[PDB]
C-alpha cells in the first residue's frame, strides 16, 4: 500500500479527484426508490381530463 | 407485501361484528412459513 502524495502545487492530472459511483439494479422487490412525480393546479366546473 | 389489519375496540371472547382497517404497507419480500409471539414475563 502506498501513499498519495497531494500538494496544492501539482499539476492538473495529480491532483485528487473525488469520485462517485452510482450503481442500480432490481432484483425481486415490487418497489423501492424512484423519483417525483410532478402534479399541476386544479381546476373545477369544466369537463377535462 | 405483507399486510396487516387492526382494530382496538374496548369491552372467553364475546359475540359480534367488526371489521378491521388497513394498518400499515410493507414492500418487503419477505417469505413466511412460520412464526412465534412475545410475552411480557412477570419478574417484579
Ligand atoms: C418463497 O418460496 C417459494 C418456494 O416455496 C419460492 O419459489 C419463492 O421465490 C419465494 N419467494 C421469495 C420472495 O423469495
Amino acid at each position: 500500500l502506498q501513499s498519495y502524495g497531494f500538494r496544492p502545487t501539482y499539476g492538473v492530472g495529480h491532483q485528487p479527484y473525488r469520485v462517485v459511483v452510482l450503481s442500480f439494479e432490481l432484483l425481486h422487490a415490487p418497489a423501492t426508490v424512484c423519483g417525483p412525480k410532478k402534479s399541476t393546479n386544479l381546476v373545477k366546473n369544466k369537463c377535462v381530463n | 407485501y405483507f399486510k396487516i389489519y387492526s382494530k382496538h375496540t374496548p369491552i372467553d371472547l364475546p359475540q359480534g361484528f367488526s371489521a378491521l382497517e388497513p394498518l400499515v404497507d410493507l414492500p418487503i419480500g419477505i417469505n413466511i412459513t412460520r412464526f412465534q409471539t412475545l410475552l411480557a414475563l412477570h419478574r417484579s
